[PDB]
RNA sequence: UUGACCUCAAAUCAGGUAGGAGUACCCGCUGAACUUAAGCAUAUCAAUAAGCGGAGGAAAAGAAACCAACCGGGAUUGCCUUAGUAACGGCGAGUGAAGCGGCAAAAGCUCAAAUUUGAAAUCUGGUACCUUCGGUGCCCGAGUUGUAAUUUGGAGAGGGCAACUUUGGGGCCGUUCCUUGUCUAUGUUCCUUGGAACAGGACGUCAUAGAGGGUGAGAAUCCCGUGUGGCGAGGAGUGCGGUUCUUUGUAAAGUGCCUUCGAAGAGUCGAGUUGUUUGGGAAUGCAGCUCUAAGUGGGUGGUAAAUUCCAUCUAAAGCUAAAUAUUGGCGAGAGACCGAUAGCGAACAAGUACAGUGAUGGAAAGAUGAAAAGAACUUUGAAAAGAGAGUGAAAAAGUACGUGAAAUUGUUGAAAGGGAAGGGCAUUUGAUCAGA
RNA sequence: GUCGAAUUUGGGUAUAGGGGCGAAAGACUAAUCGAACCAUCUAGUAGCUGGUUCCUGCCGAAGUUUCCCUCAGGAUAGCAG
RNA sequence: CGUGGAGGUCAGUGACGAAGCCUAGACCGUAAGGUCGGGUCGAACGGCCUCUAGUGCAGAUCUUGGUGGUAGUAGCAAAUAUUCAAAUGAGAACUUUGAAGACUGAAGUGGGGAAAGGUUCCACGUCAACAGCAGUUGGACGUGGGUUAGUCGAUCCUAAGAGAUGGGGAAGCUCCGUUUCAAAGGCCUGAUUUUAUGCAGGCCACCAUCGAAAGGGAAUCCGGUUAAGAUUCCGGAACCUGG
RNA sequence: CUAUCUAGCGAAACCACAGCCAAGGGAACGGGCUUGGCAGAAUCAGCGGGGAAAGAAGACCCUGUUGAGCUUGACUCUAGU
RNA sequence: AAACUUUCAACAACGGAUCUCUUGGUUCUCGCAUCGAUGAAGAACGCAGCGAAAUGCGAUACGUAAUGUGAAUUGCAGAAUUCCGUGAAUCAUCGAAUCUUUGAACGCACAUUGCGCCCCUUGGUAUUCCAGGGGGCAUGCCUGUUUGAGCGUCAUUU
């Protein structure tokens, strides 16, 4: 029924890539089996354990990338957060929080006070 | 195409008006969407009357001059004689408006009275104290009204 | 649509090719060449003066005038032989107009509104309702318009302590405020004689 | 008699959401009833049709007839029941599409899923 | 011309793959609008235009 | 000889950014003509179409170098008015604002010009660590040709006197909002017709649910939903209510009096001229060229100029939400709209097939049946098909498929007919038929 | 007619619309030329031509006056409802 | 009077048959029209009081679609020309084979190519449509197969010319200009070899790129082979470039 | 070689309705109307008298307060100089 | 008298009107703000057991991963029914990936699937040649870094 993602993490990249070789000989051998034999559906799962199996080694590898730049500034640009591009380029929101020392002043000696009327 | 006695008619219709017809279709939405747009910048801000404090105000042009209505703000000399800063009465909900000038002593006086007023009619919730829910009333224009004297 | 009709370059081919001079597609190739356009004759075409948003819509009317029609309508509510002639088959019914208890304002479910409904003599009209629906004939019905039915009982109230949602799944039984009379409840159709259900307090509210 | 500003009474809106209704939702869309002793048995009203249920054909040319369910047609808004056939002329059987509000549930194919959405929709005895 | 350019001889290939008639397991389909394929192109009939 | 500085370069130097698309609405530039004037050139169309540059969820405008002349209003924007008015115009055709007033929404502000001079107090970057929309330490660098604090005309600043009053940022739980999930009522009871009951009749039930859709015909009660509520899940933020450590700080801010001051924008205002534009008319704005200011100054005050006053603002620097717009995008709800020659060109593999070198042009085309149950089998024929048989409620539904008009056509039946036919009045004859 | 040089011709290339190109015909410029084609302004304007969709009832004309850049039109008075 | 839609009403009509359509059958109205019977048909529709309009067709060389008379008519007559038998086939003037008679007559009706086309090439099956007769045949229909290169071309060069950069113009889309008012560069190597590198001995540029399948140009021939490929495959025999 | 006849195949132009004349009158040259002459199915090949035959909203002429190409000390402008 | 012509009716033709349908259009209103050098819009070419298109997708190709639901998909074939399960589906959701050749399109070009340069690595003795794999080389501009030029110019040595 195919390979299954959460069995294929608790693997290492060297069984990922046997398994990744094994599952493209299988695929080889079925399209030579395909000339032959009329609709032959078993490569359909094949090229979807094919597929999978190279997910998940590029999963393990994007997150051993992740550790590698964790907490240090300048992250890749493919492991940076996609947003659109206006949303990128935006004020991070310390900056348009930013405030000069007299607006500060001025805004803690006169905020907006609560008030009601009770006539 | 001047034909029997009519009147002489100046419709301006030589232009391209139809790109630039204007038909209210969306008076009720919007009326709604006000509605709307008021009953939440209500429930936003804390109790206060959605509004601010207006003055009283004689209007220009002799056609006008008879007749009294709410100002922008008040001025500075009448916050000041009713004893606030122009700070803490725009804090307190109170219209400032730095450009208008007192010549007039009753208007004046009137402005400041109706300052006194509305101080004594306020409860300004303290910064960091407890302040009990003090029953928002919606209008302070409602709540004091412009007389004409 | 604006543009509807006119989404063509079409031109007129002129006298001299023994067809009319309507203007017509050019180019070649797809049989919609040569065909006329921009005709109201034209299949294709512009229609004829197209329909534009900026017709009237809303009529005003004098408010004074507008409440004279709702107080004739009211006044007829009261002609047992108008409400008769407007449908209403109030003939085994006590005096018009029907006057009920106040308690019916109060009635929270539908079971008990239509009951007191029956008991006040609105069953007639109750089961001229849910015996007159029938399928709108004409295009108006899969243009959110499928059904078509009699008119019920208006229910006129002070207060609103539940009557409204009691009675608003009932058939062509209507809920009226009394403070605010609705001309097109009290003369449907602009046929005198709606048959109103008062309560007390807004029989006495009416003056 | 809708209060709501998110639902349609749009005639075209309903019927456009009904026939484009993915597989998900027609499953909801082909619940069926409970017979009356599986409603008294569960204490709910209707599920939504399964693979392996039992049905009793309430409606139709095929009244009274009982079966299995053989495969909830999605696809084509019907149930087919076993042993409910149409013998063609040349002797071959094809099953009658069948629609499930026109059976009701003699016995549900139960499982942890089954006995959860019991139980969430109100249901005793798992 | 028997002297092609890689990219004329590409569309020459994308047309060749697709000149053939429906497939005949559609018009099995459960709703199945289509009847032929109105696609269908000849050398006779309409030039490629490149 | 070395080390600077200034300016200018180079690097696949470290880190970033711009292009293009969309473009309904929005900010500008550029820019017609058809048309109207019953001709036509000014005018009009129109400060529009087309072309070009540039944003957003709105944009722009915006806190007066304003309006006014009043007992004075007081940012901008939008609506109702002003007003088809003042005014412009071969004063012809036509065009055409603005103040006030009512309302919607309301919000205010900050730089330059100041010596911190007893202390560049300011900032980017690199690096290490951390509690990572950032912080701290260190080190280059930027910067005195001026980066911080302090002030923005409403003021305000430097000194002296007197005191009083006020206050900073994160967690946790709720709340607000967004995106979703799930549960929540009642007949498939009887009779008739029907292929099918969802029809009619009888008896019932729920209704805060009788909106809508589906199911073999008009279904509240068969199904999904609907109505009313309940229970969750993931996010945005602190709009705001408790919770507790952060307690900032002899720091910051406000207030009165006395005194000395009070810096406030230049090829700019303004003027001449030219062109364009405006309702703006001895010149409304704009722009080119020439001239070119002042500081009790300058601008405006809708008739050019001189003289004397007065009124009102403070340009030549800047930010700002809402009310406003929205034939584009996304998500919804609707209609006295159209019902396949209609409605978008396109209900369908439609901007598709197809035409043109190209720019471009651009269709036609929906419906068997409840369900293929899509006609097993026999017979004639080479076959297509026919005749049967059969399925189906119906084949007068056979995929050349719901109904199936007319033009036109075949067969049958009837009638008439010497170079038209058709028609009107009247009756004979034949056929047919209502009423009593 | 001409047929060995002002020759014929392929391909490449250049010149684009009030523009090109022309041993010159207003010729040619993709069957389009005394101003190409395409789309838009544009449903351009037309005193001019054609058409302008049910019935019945009642009443019922004018081609004449004056003026017009007017003479195939309009205004005006008259006739009519 | 009639039509599409809307409010009210007749608790109107209807699968025991709505609407529609056909009907030298009947009734009513002067008429617009209305009503009924019969047949066909299958799912909605009507009377009345009002509301509303994209509301009534014989025309417009009207628009779209369909259909006639003409009419089984005009005609299917250029390119010398066909005939006999057999096979196949249901069916042969047209297919195949054989025989005969002819033509293109090497400036071909032959054998190849360029542009263009794009599978028309070839095989098998096969004739509903197309091949203006026919068809068993086909450039048709259906399914498949087929195009093999260091040496043949492209690729490289420059031609007329096209066109970035540096600069200048233009509100701008973009225009000019092609070595120009530019600080426009890497390949040789002593030394560096703390590393054959930057510094640092020492030599050279009035310049991107595109532009020819007929111009220029490194190098392949013969024999055989397929249903369809051949200077490409196979066998043999060479050559050129780079290393 | 057609035309002709046959087998197969099979259009188009045009068409108010159609198609015998004479005279009359009539929009002043009728296929229809009036008065006469007359007049018998269904047709084939030719033919060019007629259908004021067809092909095209006359290109000539005139009108339009409709254009355009071209010219000129028409009016008003304009690039350039 | 037939034939022929014409009129009407029935049935059968031609044709697709009418009627009734409608997952479409059109108009109005409401709510929201989110394309792109982290490579957009658009284009080319491919991808399914059997597909030409539509739709979806990109050599991980009608798709992979994740989450939810809970037993399908369906035209046939195939597989499975453990399906009381980390588990069907052409399901929904969608936060992780893949994303050919292109395209503002970015090494130079492009009527060429043409031609380079640099780094690491692998093979052919191989730093130089050939080839395979992986990663890079556009322009303008900003801040900074490094290396520089100029008697533009200061100080110092002189
Ligand atoms: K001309
Ligand atoms: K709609
Ligand atoms: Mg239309
Ligand atoms: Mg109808
Ligand atoms: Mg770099
Ligand atoms: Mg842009
Ligand atoms: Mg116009
Ligand atoms: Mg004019
Ligand atoms: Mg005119
Ligand atoms: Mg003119
Ligand atoms: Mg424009
Ligand atoms: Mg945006
Ligand atoms: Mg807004
Ligand atoms: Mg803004
Ligand atoms: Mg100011
Ligand atoms: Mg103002
Ligand atoms: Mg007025
Ligand atoms: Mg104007
Ligand atoms: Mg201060
Ligand atoms: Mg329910
Ligand atoms: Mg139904
Ligand atoms: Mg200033
Ligand atoms: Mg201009
Ligand atoms: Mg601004
Ligand atoms: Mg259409
Ligand atoms: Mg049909
Ligand atoms: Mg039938
Ligand atoms: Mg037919
Ligand atoms: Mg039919
Ligand atoms: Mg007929
Ligand atoms: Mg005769
Ligand atoms: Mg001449
Ligand atoms: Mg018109
Ligand atoms: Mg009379
Ligand atoms: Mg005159
Ligand atoms: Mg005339
Ligand atoms: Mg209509
Ligand atoms: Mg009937
Ligand atoms: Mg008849
Ligand atoms: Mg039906
Ligand atoms: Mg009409
Ligand atoms: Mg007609
Ligand atoms: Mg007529
Ligand atoms: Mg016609
Ligand atoms: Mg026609
Ligand atoms: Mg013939
Ligand atoms: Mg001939
Ligand atoms: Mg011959
Ligand atoms: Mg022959
Ligand atoms: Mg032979
Ligand atoms: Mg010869
Ligand atoms: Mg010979
Ligand atoms: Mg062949
Ligand atoms: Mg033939
Ligand atoms: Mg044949
Ligand atoms: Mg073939
Ligand atoms: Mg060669
Ligand atoms: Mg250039
Ligand atoms: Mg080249
Ligand atoms: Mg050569
Ligand atoms: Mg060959
Ligand atoms: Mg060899
Ligand atoms: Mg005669
Ligand atoms: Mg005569
Ligand atoms: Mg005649
Ligand atoms: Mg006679
Ligand atoms: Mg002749
Ligand atoms: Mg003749
Ligand atoms: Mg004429
Ligand atoms: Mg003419
Ligand atoms: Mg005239
Ligand atoms: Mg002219
Ligand atoms: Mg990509």
């Amino acid at each position: 029924a195919g390979v299954k993602a959460y069995e294929l993490r608790t693997k290492s990249k060297e069984q990922l890539a046997s398994q990744l070789v094994d599952l493209k000989k299988e695929l080889a051998e079925l399209k030579v089996q395909k000339l032959s034999r009329p609709s032959l559906p078993k490569i359909k799962t094949v090229r979807k354990s094919i597929a999978c199996v190279l997910t998940v080694i590029n999963e393990q590898q994007r997150e051993a990338v992740r550790q590698l730049y964790k907490g240090k500034k300048y992250q890749p640009k493919d492991l940076r957060a996609k947003k659109t591009r206006a949303l990128r380029r935006a004020l991070t929101k310390f900056e348009a929080s930013q405030v000069t020392e007299k607006q500060r002043k001025k805004q803690i000696a006169f905020p907006q006070r609560k008030y009601a009327i009770k006539a | 195409a001047i034909s029997k006695n009519l009147p002489i008619l100046k419709n301006h219709f030589r232009k391209h008006w139809q790109e630039r017809v204007k038909v209210h279709f969306d008076q009720a939405g919007k009326k709604v969407s006000r509605r709307n747009a008021r009953a939440t910048r209500a429930a936003k801000i804390a109790p206060r009357p959605l509004d601010l404090l207006r003055p009283v105000v004689r209007a220009p042009t002799v056609k006008y001059n008879r007749k009294v209505r709410a100002g922008r703000g008040f001025t500075l000399a009448e916050v000041k004689a009713a004893g606030l800063t122009a700070a803490y009465a725009r804090t307190i909900g109170i219209a400032v408006d730095h450009r208008r000038q007192n010549r007039n002593q009753e208007i004046f006086d009137a402005n400041v009275q109706r300052l006194k007023e509305y101080q004594s009619k306020i409860i300004v919730f303290p910064r960091n104290g407890k302040a009990p829910e003090a029953e928002q009333v919606l209008s302070a224009a409602a709540t004091f009204p412009i007389a004409q004297p | 649509s604006e543009k509807a009709g006119h989404q063509t370059s079409a031109e007129s081919w002129g006298t001299g090719r023994a067809v009319a001079r309507i203007p017509r597609v050019g180019g070649g190739g797809t049989g919609r060449s040569g065909q006329g356009a921009f005709g109201n004759m034209c299949r294709g075409g512009r229609m004829f003066a197209p329909t534009k948003t900026w017709r009237k819509w809303n009529v005003k009317v004098n408010h004074n005038e507008k409440r004279y029609a709702t107080a004739s309508a009211i006044a007829a509510t009261a002609v047992a032989s108008l409400v008769l002639a407007r449908g209403h088959r109030v003939e085994k019914i006590p005096e018009i107009p029907l006057v009920v208890s106040t308690d019916l304002e109060s009635i929270q479910k539908t079971k008990e509104a239509v009951a007191a409904l029956k008991a006040v003599g609105a069953h007639s009209d109750l089961l001229k309702v849910l015996k007159s629906k029938k399928l709108r004939a004409g295009k108006g019905k899969y243009r959110n318009r499928r059904w078509t039915q009699r008119r019920g009982p208006l229910v006129v109230y002070a207060e609103d302590n539940g009557i409204v949602k009691a009675l608003r799944n009932v058939p062509g039984v209507e809920t009226a405020n009394v403070a605010s009379l609705n001309l097109l409840q009290l003369a449907p159709g602009a046929h005198l004689g709606r048959f109103v259900i008062w309560t007390e307090a807004a029989f006495t509210k009416l003056d | 008699a809708k209060q709501s500003l998110d639902v349609s009474s749009d005639r075209r809106k309903a019927r456009k959401a009904y026939f484009t209704a993915p597989s998900s939702q027609r499953r909801v869309l082909l619940s069926a009833p409970l017979s009356k002793e599986l409603r008294a048995q569960y204490g709910i009203k209707a599920l939504p049709i399964r693979r392996d249920d039992e049905v009793l054909v309430v409606r139709g040319s095929k009244k009274g007839q009982e079966g299995k369910i053989s495969s909830v047609y999605r696809l084509k808004f019907a149930v087919q029941v076993d042993k409910v056939t149409k013998e063609k002329v040349n002797g071959a059987s094809v099953p009658i599409n069948l629609h499930p509000s026109k059976l009701v549930i003699t016995k549900l194919h139960l499982d942890k899923d089954r006995k959860a959405l019991i139980q969430r929709k109100g249901g005793k005895l798992e | 011309a028997a002297q092609k350019s890689f990219r004329i001889k590409q569309k020459m290939a994308k047309a060749k793959k697709q000149n053939r008639p429906l497939p005949q397991w559609i018009r099995l389909r459960t709703n199945n609008t289509i009847r032929y394929n109105a696609k269908r192109r000849n050398w006779r009939r309409t030039k490629m235009n490149i």
